[PDB]
């Protein structure tokens, strides 16, 4: 999975 | 409503040590509570809230995730499953439900400043988002609509009224670029959003205090791996 | 109760799903519901059972002991700390009474088998002793008296109708040890009981197929691991 | 703290 904030 | 009796002061103290606790479903309750009480909210108030639904979004997200894949093994070549997915499911899109309508009584209505209303924009999208992985029905296509719209509307603030190394501009930008790889199958606009808003912000690293280079490089190192994964 | 509804084996199967989502207090849930059927449990559900509550029990422990640590330092030299600690506190104590009335209704009455008997009355012994890291009132020592009741006839069962090695006698002998250590202030005891019950294992080894080994030494380890925190 | 089972 991607990199959230 | 259940915090309502609670001081406001105190209700901030309390997710504060919440926090500390780790107790987010506590934490949360507590910033729900907060914003009720109808003032606006501070920096750091702003970050607690967004701390305490992340948390508790977060788990709901990975269960559901655990929850679909064991479905869809299942259904291949009882109700169970699909009962116990769709329980975690109904409480993740009621907690985004508390989110959005927190945001939209009153959050964003009353932000005027670049950094309050980028922030909760950005929430808005992030909360539209999380209920668009779990989308079948009618309303999909408008649910990624509200996401999308959230988020252009934050981009939009964001590139007039703050510097490109700003952290809330840089997550805004890494998360929206998420949304367009995950969610509107855009993988290029995603991987351009990325490049550029690491572009634009390396260039401007120049201006910052060591603590703010610190800040700005930390969410830069995600563009970095987003696009590492991507490419 | 809210759980009536649901088939025993649902309830079973969606106690697993919640495992491996990582949602306890659901897999708690489940379990309670299963429990209140009405049956015995075989081993499998009586792990289940243990897994789910001791996982909601020990987020609710650590997260009061971290509580009480910051209490302590503000009452050194508001009320908000000491108000969200007793919030804990009471959450912490309503799941140790709904687990032992688990236990009394009906489930340690109807354990007949040395296997079900020391576990369930392993489990009377560890929420007592959860009840007696918070407790302070007239009925302090009652509850350390509890605890110490019900690992000791979990105790007496062990001896006279397990190996030496059966990793529910090792269990509970660790556990009983650290009740001794930590709440009856009996250190001494506490390593007597843990290096006999270690030494008695090792010598019944020989016995015990590749499998049965391993079970045998994880906990071993930790008696072991204890033994060297203590002395 | 100890370990405990």
């Amino acid at each position: 999975f991607p990199a959230t904030v | 409503g259940a915090m309502g009796s609670m001081e406001r002061a105190s209700l901030i103290q309390k997710a504060k040590l919440a926090e500390q606790a780790e107790r987010y479903e506590d934490m949360a309750a507590f910033m729900k509570g907060a914003v009720e009480k109808g003032e606006e909210l501070s920096c750091e108030e702003r970050n607690l809230l967004s701390v305490a639904y992340k948390n508790v979004v977060g788990g709901q997200r990975a269960a559901w995730r655990v929850l679909s894949s064991i479905e869809q093994k299942s259904n291949e070549e009882g109700p169970e499953v699909r009962e116990y997915r769709e329980k975690v499911e109904t409480e993740l899109q009621g907690v985004c439900d508390t989110v959005l309508g927190l945001l939209d009584s009153h959050l964003i209505k009353e932000a005027g400043d670049a950094e309050s209303r980028v922030f909760y924009l950005k929430m808005k999208g992030d909360y539209y988002r999380y209920l668009a992985e779990v989308a079948t029905g009618d309303d999909k296509k408008r649910i990624i609509d509200s996401a999308r719209s959230a988020y252009q509307e934050a981009m939009d603030i964001s590139k007039k009224e703050m510097p490109p190394t700003n952290p809330i501009r840089l997550g805004l930008a890494l998360n929206f670029s998420v949304f367009h790889y995950e969610i509107a199958n855009s993988p290029e606009e995603a991987i351009s959003l990325a490049k550029t808003t690491f572009d634009e912000a390396m260039a401007d690293l120049h201006t910052l205090s060591e603590d703010s280079y610190k800040d700005s490089t930390l969410i830069m190192q995600l563009l970095r791996d987003n696009l590492t994964l991507w490419t």
